RNA sequence: CUAAAACUAUGUGCCGAAGCUGCGGAUGUAUACUUUGUAUACGUGGUAGGGGAGCGUUCUGUAAGCCGAUGAAGGUGUGUU
RNA sequence: GGGGAGUGAAAUAGAUCCUGAAACCGCAUGCAUACAAGCAGUGGGAGCACCUUUGUGGUGUGACUGCGUACCUUUUGUAUA
């Protein structure tokens, strides 16, 4: 049985998550936390609060033990951008694409 | 019925040693490049190495016909802008007799994996020994 | 027992209790067939070839079904002429099965 | 200047093989008991056996 | 009678998209791309349907003649004495008896070379 | 590659095409007898272009019929003609 | 933002809310892949893995190998750079 915690909407590139999400995967949930909890990159912030809210969605509404589980899944999905304009030189304008991801985590024993 | 494949697993070499004193070399290298790629046993596959091992001892002294022993050239490119590189049969003989028949059995195989591994099979020596006695060689007199 | 039978324009191998596919027949499905066309029989170190045939030497099958391969498809096109063609092709075969080799 | 075929999604994924992170130097300061940077004060200000900021 | 193209289109283009399975890149995603390579693929097989036979016979022919050469002959007199002694046999089965059994082969070799003197 | 694996002359074999033969199948035209069914024979590479025969799509009648919550259209696989 | 609970016939009917295709982007399993040169297939063909039967079966992958310079248009003529 997974326990799951889903984090929809993160504003930053699936890209960028994707790289710490690849440094947890498959790791008991201690080393995981400490990983995450002595980063420099802004990803782990919000993969930190997806982890946490797996592990009490396990204890509470499951009733499992935590020293026991792991980070069996993880992975990152693409969400909707935001379309924005930005005057270039000469006359002409660009697209930028404001991007955002969904932070799936599965919480296991 | 179908036509069979020889099957890898099953296929079995052997050892041989030919002598090469006083002998001409194109009409040696046809003999070794044929039992390098078997088609002397009737389980020959164009896709398989069915091939037998070769023993070449007194590398050094095969022979050529007419004029060969100064006039033919051996050459070579370095990939440099002006390095092209030049030597004789005579010069290349009696100082890297196992480049010359590398270069006049490999010109006479298949050019990709299968032909390069058929050409590990071939063992040439200078001398008169060789190394593998532990192999029991028979005398191929070709 | 492996004897050499002709059929269909080409030539089989066979033993006893072979199945083996040839070319449509004329035969019904439950028939038993004869081939007394024999071209070689090799009964171990004994070894009867015809010139063009062994006269005594029966070979026996019988008919089990009729069928049809797999589909091909053939395709034809002619590049910067504005010219395509396909078309789609099963083959009929009787299949038979060895009973027994005389020599 | 600019490209004249666009790339595949192989090329561009053989490109990222060498952008993989990597782990930091943690250790366990047990005259704390906790998880703190190697060679770094603690997040309450301990290190080596001294306490700033009391 | 407005005809909309969304269904049978659909289809089309999925049914040739099912056909490129096993290719590389664009050449199993796209159908602008993999209509080219369905194609291409059914030209090919015409074409290899012809020279199948062709490869089977050079195979039989080099199986008979590595055969015949234990047995003291090359292919061509082989093949002209058995042509000599009203022998029949065809190349796929000698190409068999070779690779099988190596004493009717013999036996084979010897009714040529009979038929030869 | 040198009494050739070159050149000249002669001979005996063999290899070699989607050519020809064998076996199985489809089709055009014309003929022969039933009187619409098969044989026989010749044919069946194609751009521009001419001729012939069809598949599928939306809608009207047949249809106040027939199928459908014991599951329609649509989407996604598999098998088969 | 989610996980339980609860409503409802249905919650991957939960408000960006009927159905939910494709391009595009992930995670998981099987096989292949770091001595080998090119329109990426096609004809062969070993091995491995999983289903199944007592297989001359099915599914996936594909070592090694023969052949092989995209499509449309316009041209006397195009892999055409
Ligand atoms: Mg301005
Ligand atoms: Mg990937
Ligand atoms: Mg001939
Ligand atoms: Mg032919
Ligand atoms: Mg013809
Ligand atoms: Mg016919
Ligand atoms: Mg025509
Ligand atoms: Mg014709
Ligand atoms: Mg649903
Ligand atoms: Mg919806
Ligand atoms: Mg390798
Ligand atoms: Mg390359
Ligand atoms: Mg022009
Ligand atoms: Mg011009
Ligand atoms: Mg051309
Ligand atoms: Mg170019």
């Amino acid at each position: 049985m997974e326990v799951t915690a889903k984090l929809r909407g993160a504003a930053i590139s699936a890209q960028k998550a994707r790289l710490v999400a690849d440094l947890i995967r498959g790791k008991s949930v201690a080393h995981a936390l400490n990983i995450l909890n002595f980063s420099n990159k802004k990803a782990a912030v919000l993969v930190k609060k997806a982890l946490e809210s797996a592990i009490a969605n396990a204890e509470h509404n499951n009733s499992l033990d935590v020293d026991d589980l792991k980070v069996s899944t993880i992975y990152v999905d693409e969400g909707m951008s935001l379309k924005r304009i930005m005057p270039r030189a000469k006359g002409r304008a660009d697209r930028i694409t404001k991007r955002t991801c969904h932070i799936t985590v599965k919480v296991g024993v | 019925m179908k036509t069979l494949s020889a099957k890898p697993a099953e296929v079995q070499h052997d050892w041989f040693v030919v002598d090469a004193t006083g002998k001409t070399l194109g009409r040696l290298a046809t003999e070794i490049a044929r039992r390098l790629r078997g088609k002397h046993k009737t389980s020959y596959t164009p896709h398989v190495d069915a091939g037998d091992y070769i023993i070449v001892i007194n590398a050094e002294q095969v022979q050529v016909t007419g004029n060969k022993a100064l006039d033919k050239k051996y050459y070579r490119h370095t990939e440099f802008p002006g390095g092209l590189k030049e030597t004789n049969f005579e010069k290349l003989v009696a100082h890297k007799p196992e480049e010359i028949f590398e270069r006049a059995v490999k010109g006479m195989l298949p050019k990709g994996p299968l032909g390069y591994a058929m050409i590990k099979k071939m063992k040439v020596y200078a001398g008169s020994e060789h190394p593998h006695a532990a192999q029991q060689p028979q005398v191929l007199d070709i | 027992m492996y004897a050499v039978i002709q059929s269909g324009g080409k030539q089989h191998r066979v033993v006893e209790g072979e199945t083996l596919k040839v070319e449509l027949l004329k035969a019904e499905s439950g028939a038993t067939i004869t081939f007394d066309d024999v071209l070689m029989v090799v009964n171990g170190d004994n070894i009867q070839i015809g010139a063009p045939v062994v006269a005594g030497a029966k070979v026996t099958a019988e008919v089990i079904g009729h069928g049809r391969h797999d589909k091909i498809r053939i395709i034809k096109m002619r590049r910067r002429k504005h010219y395509r063609k396909q078309q789609g092709h099963r083959q009929w075969f009787t299949e038979l099965k060895i009973t027994g080799i005389s020599g | 200047a600019v490209q004249q075929n666009r790339k595949s999604r192989s090329r561009r994924d053989m490109r990222r093989s060498h952008d993989a992170l990597t782990e930091n130097a943690l250790t366990v300061d047990q005259a704390t008991g906790e998880t703190h940077r190697r060679h770094h004060v603690t997040k309450d200000g301990f290190y080596r056996g001294r306490q700033l900021f009391a | 009678a407005r005809v909309k193209r969304g269904v049978v289109a659909h289809r089309r283009h999925k049914k040739i998209l099912a056909r490129a399975k096993g290719y590389y890149g664009a050449r199993s995603r796209v159908y602008r791309v993999a209509f080219q390579a369905v194609i291409k693929a059914g030209q090919y097989a015409y074409r290899d349907r012809r020279q199948k036979k062709r490869q089977f016979r050079a195979l039989w022919i080099a199986r008979i003649n590595a055969g015949a050469r234990q047995n003291g002959l090359s292919y061509s007199r082989m093949i002209d004495g058995l042509k000599k002694a009203q022998v029949i046999i065809d190349r796929r089965v000698l190409a068999d008896i070779a690779m099988h059994d190596a004493v009717a082969f013999a036996a084979l070799a010897e009714k040529a070379k009979g038929a030869l003197a």
